[PDB]
RNA sequence: CAGUAACGGCGAGUGAACAGGGAAGAGCCCAGCGCCGAAUCCCCGCCCCGCGGCGGGGCGCGGGACAUGUGGCGUACGGAAGACCCGCUCCCCGGCGCCGCUCGUGGGGGGCCCAAGUCCUUCUGAUCGAGGCCCAGCCCGUGGACGGUGUGAGGCCGGUAGCGGCCCCCGGCGCGCCGGGCCCGGGUCUUCCCGGAGUCGGGUUGCUUGGGAAUGCAGCCCAAAGCGGGUGGUAAACUCCAUCUAAGGCUAAAUACCGGCACGAGACCGAUAGUCAACAAGUACCGUAAGGGAAAGUUGAAAAGAACUUUGAAGAGAGAGUUCAAGAGGGCGUGAAACCGUUAAGAGGUAAACGGGUGGGGUCCGCGCAGUCCGCCCGGUUCAACCCGGCGGCGGGUCCGGCCGUGUCGGCGGGUCCCCCGACCGGCGACCGGCCGCCGCCGGGCGCAUUUCCACCGCGGCGGUGCGCCGCGACCGGCUCCGGGAC
RNA sequence: GACGUCGGCUACCCACCCGACCCGUCUUGAAACACGGACCAAGGAGUCUAACACGUGCGCGAGUCGGGGGCUCGCACGAAAGCCGCCGUGGCGCAAUGAAGGUGAAGGCCGGCGCGCUCGCCGGCCGAGGUGGGAUCCCGAGGCCUCUCCAGUCCGCCGAGGGCGCACCACCGGCCCGUCUCGCCCGCCGCGCCGGGGAGGUGGAGCACGAGCGCACGUGUUAGGACCCGAAAGAUGGUGAACU
RNA sequence: GGUAAGAAGCCCGGCUCGCUGGCGUGAGCCGGGCGUGGAAUGGAGUGCCUAGUGGGCCACUUUUGGUAAGCAGAACUGGCG
RNA sequence: GGGAGCCCGCCCCCGGAGCCCCGCGGACGCUACGCCGCGACGAGUAGGAGGGCCGCUGCGGUGAGCCUUGAAGCCUAGGGC
């Protein structure tokens, strides 16, 4: 029963909710088990990074963000072809590869190719056998480091470019942002109807000819 | 703490603070929001006007990302940049007019609320309002549209 | 910035040596028994098993 | 995201998905299309190895399956074959043994072990109690958890801590050998090839969903195509765009775990509680059956569980004995109330019982063989007074000197964080070294009109009181009256 | 007055005078010929989670936060505690108004350019308006005096009177969004069924120099078993013709 | 049963008006001058949460129905509750 | 500070004026969540609020706490608050 201006509330407790109550007393044990598994997996691959394969540079959809850069699932086949790495070979050296990712922009392609080249530059390819075959690094850069790479490999940072103070001219001052936005919205709304009217006028002229 | 609660002071009292004429029954008026139209209508109509009825158009698949457009007023615009940038203004005898990017700070729309200090600025934003643009032009700045 | 004196360190057998350490500013922080009691009472419940 | 978009006698109510941040992260295989002499697979015989999760090789015109299609290449991320640009040739399976004992800091399982008081008195039935023992005490301590032992034990015992030890089994990672299988690339160009049908889809009806001219699943009917098909959250036509390739299949990790095996813990309950079940509990018992389902822990440190004498047929007693205690005697620790017997006292014709006020009798309590209660001031053996030395402390300012320390000014000397001297000021309890005055203690003097303890005759001055029963006087405050005079 | 005498308000028993009907509950009304009640012991009924609203305390503050995750211990005390380019993905708040397409919070003064046209355009100045009541603060004549008359800087109390005026209240103005009426002009990449501006009413959970965030405590309303005990019912799955 | 018994009141001077008007009104803005406004008693104003209640009864007086009622039903005030 | 009054000077400090005020330091009184002085008031069902050195159980600290020379529990015509 309501009483002198309370909120109208609709709790979702009409089912047998007490049957399916999920407690969280397992949380510290779960965290400890996850940490132990992570440490064991890191120890299993002694020189390889604990984080895993390198991830590409990805920009987010959904204009809400539209500007953040995060790690992708894997490098596209076009990026591998430009960088010169076989798709089947790449997964064996620690490079994430997925075949679903398209490539629309040149900037992202070039950034990912540069990232792949930078990763290849700082890569220590151990020989398959104690004897050193082709493409294996020298023994000098093998005893120098054999430890894990803590954290993500080449961490992704959303970097912005600082703009120097300008010398603003009269052309920028005369620009009307609000009017331009309103005109652009009106043009976008009326493009199709104006095209229809122009077509109708053209048909009127053609029927006047005959 | 049940020690500090009212139930400790009600020991020895027959009705336990719920009256002896009208007892504490299960649900004298009904469960939940029952009776919004009958026998509870006065409360709903004098505390929640517009509860009953339907108004407006439906939007089946609504996505909040499309309608995402944070707004910032001109009252607090120099706060997005470091204080030394504002200190390096009305100075250097050149009219530097430092550029302020609101999309970097997480804003798309610039509104005209507040008073803008007399210093030229370069403001880059997804959208601008008429009053904000008027204030910026009057101060001596320029509005730049960024996609 | 309250007045922080110098505290003399002591060796393994007493007999304070020549080394001195200025009092850290933490020891000049305000004493709030109510805040300490509140924090202690609320934090001591976190190591409690359900029954 | 989000109690949101949406659904709902648009009422009650119901109610997702995308993106974002994380945990984990692993990709692949067929049919078809085509090229290789079926190049493929199963079974039975013999030989060699090992055979306790029956495999590998060889020898068999020994059988069978398979052309109504096995195997090799190859699957949407394109593929196959030639052309000729580039650098070159180790992965897996089954055994034979071998060194490193492989993180809870020696991987898993099991077994045997590793420090120090029963020290001196003293309680007790029995100490693990109490006092003391080269420093909280005697020794160890990387061991001061726990349990048992006649109480309450770090050192009596088992254990506890330890990158402590030894003895067996198992698991896993690596080395040399044997049997083997394996002649296995990348980029460009050229020529061909490239798709799962009663399926999609449409109508329908029923169920379901937030999905609303129908989200998904369906019985029935219709029923395809290949620049095709599906999707783009309002039904339809036209028109461009964006995104996948359905109707074939496999795959660990982050996830769940009121059953099972073996462990750890608790601000949980403590025998009408906690599981029904602390115990011969799903037992006794009830119902034809499906099923229903209890109550019930405690002697004592140790049975040392009462020998023996006596009355009684015996159950039962009286003695005796054990034990610290049977005033613990086999449903025996402590033993309340309701209720009952007896003993002692009181009382009793308006049922008993109750509140206020007294009286009488008992129970013990506190005195007392007067209780006249003390505590200060006054009268009737050494040191204070006063000096010398030592020790410690207090306060002060010329800030006497330095450190310490707050704000500004100076040297920019190293936005915020540090160095040097000088000046002013707050000199702020942030410290000293000297000076002054004072206080206390110790050691020397100071021998007795001062000084200090004990006991008395003074009730002399002050304060709180009297062992109990009392009485009297004066003063004040508030009342009830009485006798006079005068207007 | 002191070896069978003292004091013991309360409790042990008895007697006397006055008062005095059995408790709990429904009820206008109970001692009721209204209901429950032989007696005693033990157990026994407003709890917990979640969502709100207000009040209170604490920390930070136009910011606040720890959800989840990660790094330190092999868990005695610990499933604690400490930390994070995770310090903020994200929530809440900082902006509201329309069904929506969308729009979106400051004006005033001074001089000039169009005819100051209560309208448009150029430069400078002040930067949340004004009125009334307003706790407190500022100035303050003068008085009170002081061992005698005068002069007199100072330490005071009162101080008529005059002001700046917190918070808050009431009113008059101003601004933002939707809508109605009357209208005059501005701009262009595309001169259009383009876009923008004014005045006067009205509708809004708004602005008008901010106050929230997190934790904890209490109260009140709910969903849950919901303070405890209580039905006549309904549904699902099984067992019985040893009576009849 | 409503009002009035003064400071939120009066008396002057000047501005504004797309209202109304022959001049005028009427309203709103600023400046200045005048204080115990009948008796007696009270310190007031304002904002949030908020339980219980929502079966009543009796009496003086007025009063409706009924022959009347310890009957049923109203008004003021006071009580029991 | 000067001029003077019904011959000049002093007219002094509490480590002492000794007090009904001592502005020089200040309780026997100061658990300032403490103490002290004035006045008025005291009904209560439903209900609300405050204080409990009222009572029970367990946890973190603290009583160099109590205890086999006797803990809890139980009984009591004993002494009290
Ligand atoms: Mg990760
Ligand atoms: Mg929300
Ligand atoms: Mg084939
Ligand atoms: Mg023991
Ligand atoms: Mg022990
Ligand atoms: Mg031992
Ligand atoms: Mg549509
Ligand atoms: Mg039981
Ligand atoms: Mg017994
Ligand atoms: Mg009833
Ligand atoms: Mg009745
Ligand atoms: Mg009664
Ligand atoms: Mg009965
Ligand atoms: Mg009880
Ligand atoms: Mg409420
Ligand atoms: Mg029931
Ligand atoms: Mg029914
Ligand atoms: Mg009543």
């Amino acid at each position: 029963a309501p009483s002198r201006n309370g909120m109208i509330l609709k709790p979702h407790f009409h089912k047998d909710w007490q049957r399916r109550v999920a407690t969280w007393f397992n949380q510290p044990a779960r965290k400890i088990r996850r940490r132990k598994a992570r440490q064991a997996r890191a120890r299993r691959i002694a020189p390889r990074p604990a984080s895993g394969p390198l991830r590409p540079i990805v920009r987010c959809p959904t204009v809400r963000y539209h500007t953040k850069v995060r790690a992708g699932r894997g490098f596209s086949l076009e990026e591998l072809r430009v960088a010169g790495i076989h798709k089947k070979v790449a997964r064996t050296i620690g490079i994430s590869v997925d075949p679903r990712r398209r490539n629309k922009s040149t900037e992202s392609l070039q950034a990912n190719v540069q990232r792949l080249k930078e990763y290849r530059s700082k890569l220590v390819l151990f020989p398959r056998k104690p004897s050193a075959p082709k493409k294996g690094d020298s023994s000098a850069e093998e005893l120098k480091l054999a430890t894990q790479l803590t954290g993500p490999v080449m961490p992704i940072r959303n970097v912005f470019k600082k703009e120097k103070a300008r010398v603003i001219t009269e052309e920028e001052k005369n620009f009307k942002a609000f009017a331009s936005l309103r005109m652009a919205r009106a043009n976008a709304r009326l493009f199709g109807i104006r095209a229809k009217r122009a077509k109708e006028a053209a048909e009127q002229d053609v029927e006047k000819k005959k | 703490p049940s020690r500090l609660r009212k139930t400790r002071k009600l020991r020895g009292h027959v009705s336990h603070g719920h009256g002896r004429i009208g007892k504490h029954r299960k649900h004298p008026g009904g469960r939940g929001n029952a009776g919004g139209m009958h026998h509870h209508r006065i409360n709903f109509d004098k505390y929640h006007p517009g509860y009953f009825g339907k108004v407006g158009m439906r939007h089946y698949h609504l996505k909040r990302n499309q309608s995402f457009c944070p707004t910032v007023n001109l009252d607090k615009l120099w706060t997005l940049v470091s204080e030394q940038t504002r200190v390096n203004a009305a100075k250097n005898k050149t009219g530097a007019a430092p550029i302020i990017d609101v999309v970097r700070s997480g804003y798309y729309k610039v509104l005209g609320k507040g008073k803008l200090p007399k210093q030229p600025v370069i403001v880059k934003a997804k959208f601008f309002s008429r009053r904000a643009e008027e204030k910026i032009k009057g101060v001596g700045g320029a509005c730049v549209l960024v996609a | 910035a309250c007045a922080r004196p110098l505290i003399s360190v002591y060796s393994e057998k007493g007999e304070s040596s020549g080394k001195n350490v200025t009092l850290p500013a933490v020891f000049k922080a305000p004493i709030r028994p109510d805040i300490v009691n509140f924090v202690h009472t609320n934090l001591r419940k976190n190591n409690r098993q359900p029954y």
